[PDB]
């Protein structure tokens, strides 16, 4: 219990079913530095697959290890029956990133059982959940769309990334693989982007608190980021961080609170910091809590990225 | 056996977790309390209950090559049986 | 007990009869994954002959090793007797697949004593059986129709294949070697259709749990496939599944259910996924319960298989 | 010999079966209950019943290399006669 | 053979390009696969389909005294067999 | 590959400059950053950005005869991938 | 126990420093006195109070290497139970 003061803060990212745990094994094999990575599936082949180190079997009792099918219902009762094994995992942290993607039966299913668990263990709890391509068909939204309303209730943010956003960005006739692939970037993006701030900060930053203040008790949140380089490099990332097509769905002068990362080198500049921070602080509300702080990238040379977390939404 | 439950079985699910396994009762049991730790460890056991209609259950965060001693209470409003108990070396 | 609810899916494949042994040894040869084969006969010689691995001789009392004849009755009779050894193989698998040709004895005889075994261990039992050519004789075909009666009471789903289905496809002035080797690559066909969804999944895959939702207590069912190449790959190979000999049978728009599998290598669209389901879901009922998944085969480049499976014919 | 049946003979039908064959009775015999197991093995033996009228057994699912003790039981309604064992290593 | 097509020819029709043969199926094919390219070569294979009612496919382009390896696929609707690969230095 | 350009080309387009070709990405790229120089040489690597609808980078002032190091990273909003480095002595 | 506090941890937070951390009660405390000093040293032991509603308690000037006891007084109005004294060597 006193070590429990004086340590780095502690975050886990765990992802459920099928899809969290590609995305999961992705994070692994791009190195999220001070994360510990879990996978949680019924099937248990495909946890045997997962090489994310530590894994954990749910519904053995109802499954058999033979996966859940399409039923969220399966998946919920499968989460229900193993909460002893998801609280003794997820016991010891300060924040945990519930990576799932919402459609299925496990994750779906098992991300609301998850999220509750973690909240009554009060940890952070942080749902980056992704919805299906209007390709995967109709029964898979619906899923998805329960779910994620579900999910809603148990968890401290949600973020929200609909796969149909990233069809715009995504190459001509490109397979399901790449396009996966790019789903998985997203998300190891949305985690990097809100736990660089607390593990690799930069010399402007901000602590565990101050991301606790505006990623606590807000409900839905979306995010979208930016890169840019040259002269003008801060309000271009700042601009195209704003406009991104994941954020479009909402305005930003309705969010609650905003949480915004700078990643850069050792040549970030006292005014393109104000640039940054004037710029979301305009196109926000003036009542939102907005949080600014950096992270550093020594392989960034003449560019900076600014990643954008609206939450509070509603 | 005059120990409710007669029969218990262990499998490592996963390197990190067991999966805990026992007979039907002949008699309805209300709730099971599983009491996991390491075994002859000074630091106290973990405990659950998990409902009276399952018949496995799983204990995960266990390090590995640790003993473990796991013991299953059978809870029922018409029996005051012994547990079972089983050690299980990680 | 606890090491069943944490294992991969077993698949058993047993042939029973010659056509069945000879059907499941070139399945042997052509290397399903993820199977486990046995072939099951009352001719010994003919079991010695057999390169399945696991052999079972039944009606060693009644037949003495010699066969059963023509007589379906003494093929029951010889299985009947020796259901402990059956059920001794049988035990310990989630999904069983009986291969046997319709119209002799052994085959026709014994294949629903092994279907009734697998049944009251509560074992997913599907009978791919075959139906003998019209160069056959009448007698073959009615006791091929008596035994298909007689199996339907004790499967799952029964898959029907008439040989003389297979006469339109088969090349002018073929022997009968070649005729039943092509019988026995549309049987195994069939049963790498249905497994291959479990053993080796793509990323958009489908679970032991979905499969069972549409091949448990469904009762007759047929199949159809197809191939294509090219830009339009998925409607070509959809169409042509559709419009299978194999199919022609039946009324897909009549089935109470649907499993459709698309094999294809790394690099299937989600357009042409969204087609092959918009496909198959124009052409069956719209109560049907339609599962579709992909399967992964490294060794296909622009081409694309598409394997449906329509069961609840009645 | 006091046991029924009096004579047991055991061979293997296939690499992976057992054929079992056992003397017709002097008495009507209702059914024959076979137990087959591993020799000294901790594990419950297997248990079947064939007809009395029949005279042969089949048991699959066998291990090779593996010891097993196969005792056969001839039940009627006219005798208690002890019952009959065998020992073949696969 | 176990593999469709079980034979195949190949002839140099012209200095610059090669014809290739195979026998009839026995089972009706939808298209032929065939997939050349240099032999132990880094570069990647070309691919090209002909419909399955054809029996030649002349591959052209080809630098001669350069070793080649021609692989034909026969995708049918009611088998999945191995293809039949030969050898041609040109 | 893990690399995001997967695959990297350079030629030499005059003897005292190199073209370099990347292939198309999966994901929209807003600019390339090219980082060339003496490999394993003291001095800085010249850097310099292209927009991401590019495929092509020309540089020039380059000696003759001296190693070269060419390193791209492919700038999206959408993911962090390594670069690509690639070695070309002139 | 009979002592309140019941439970007694120390950690060394910084290489000169030490966190004390004790159970929470089951009856309101008003402050807790901590007296720390070298384990069998004659300098007098250093002294200081914190209020009851907190549960850990930093100390600093530690010189590494050396030993040091500490006991925890929870002083209530309502009993004058014994203390909790604790060993550390730095
Ligand atoms: N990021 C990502 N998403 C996926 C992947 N595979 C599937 N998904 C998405 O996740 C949703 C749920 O599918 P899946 O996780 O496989 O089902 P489950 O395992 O039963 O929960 C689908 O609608 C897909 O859109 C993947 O590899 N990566
Ligand atoms: N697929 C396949 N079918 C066969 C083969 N041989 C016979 N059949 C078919 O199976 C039916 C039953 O014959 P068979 O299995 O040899 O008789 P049984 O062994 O006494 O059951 C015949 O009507 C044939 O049409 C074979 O090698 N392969």
């Amino acid at each position: 219990e006193p070590m429990e003061l004086t340590n780095d803060a502690v975050i886990k990212v765990i992802g459920v079913g099928g899809g969290g745990g590609n995305a999961v094994e992705h994070m692994v094999r791009e190195r999220i530095e001070g994360v510990e990575f879990f996978a949680v599936n019924t099937d248990a082949q495909a946890l045997r697959k997962t090489a994310v180190g530590q894994t954990i079997q749910i519904g053995s009792g109802i499954t058999k290890g033979l996966g859940a099918g399409a039923n969220p219902e399966v998946g919920r009762n499968a989460a229900d029956e193993d909460r002893e094994a998801l609280r003794a995992a997820l016991d010891g942290a300060d924040m945990v990133f519930i990576a799932a993607g919402m459609g299925g039966g496990t994750g779906t299913g098992a991300a609301p059982v998850v999220a509750e668990v973690a909240k009554d263990l009060g940890i952070l709890t942080v749902a980056v959940v992704t919805k299906p391509f209007n390709f995967e068909g109709k029964k898979r939204m619906a899923f998805a769309e329960q779910g994620i309303t579900e999910l809603s209730k148990h968890v401290d943010s949600l973020i929200t990334i609909p796969n149909d956003k990233l069809l715009k960005v995504l190459g001509r006739g490109i397979s399901l693989l790449d396009a996966f692939g790019a789903a998985n970037d997203v998300l190891k993006g949305a985690v990097q982007g809100i736990a660089e701030l607390i593990t690799r900060p930069g010399l402007m930053n901000v602590d565990f608190a101050d991301v606790r203040t505006v990623m606590s008790e807000m409900g839905y949140a979306m995010m979208g980021s930016g890169v840019a380089s040259g002269e003008d490099r801060a309000e271009e990332a700042a601009e195209m961080a704003i406009s991104s097509p994941l954020l479009e769905d909402i305005d930003l002068s309705g969010a609650r609170g905003v949480l915004v990362n700078i990643t850069a080198g050792f040549d970030l500049r006292l005014d393109e910091f104000e640039t940054v921070g004037n710029t979301i602080r305009a196109f926000a509300s003036d009542n939102a809590t907005v949080v600014i702080g950096t992270s550093l990238d020594p392989d960034m040379n003449d560019e900076l990225r600014v990643t954008v977390v609206a939450t509070g939404i509603g | 056996v005059s120990s409710v439950p007669t029969k218990l079985e262990v499998v490592a699910a996963t390197p990190t977790s067991l999966l805990i396994s026992w007979d039907a009762p002949a008699v309805t049991v209300s709730y099971y309390r599983i009491t996991y730790g390491e075994t002859g460890g000074n630091s106290p056991v973990q405990e659950f209950t998990v409902p009276g209609s399952k018949s496995t259950a799983t204990i995960s965060g266990l390090s590995p090559g640790v003993d473990y001693t796991i013991t299953v209470y059978a809870r029922s409003a018409y029996h005051r049986r012994s547990p079972i108990s089983i050690n299980y070396r990680t």
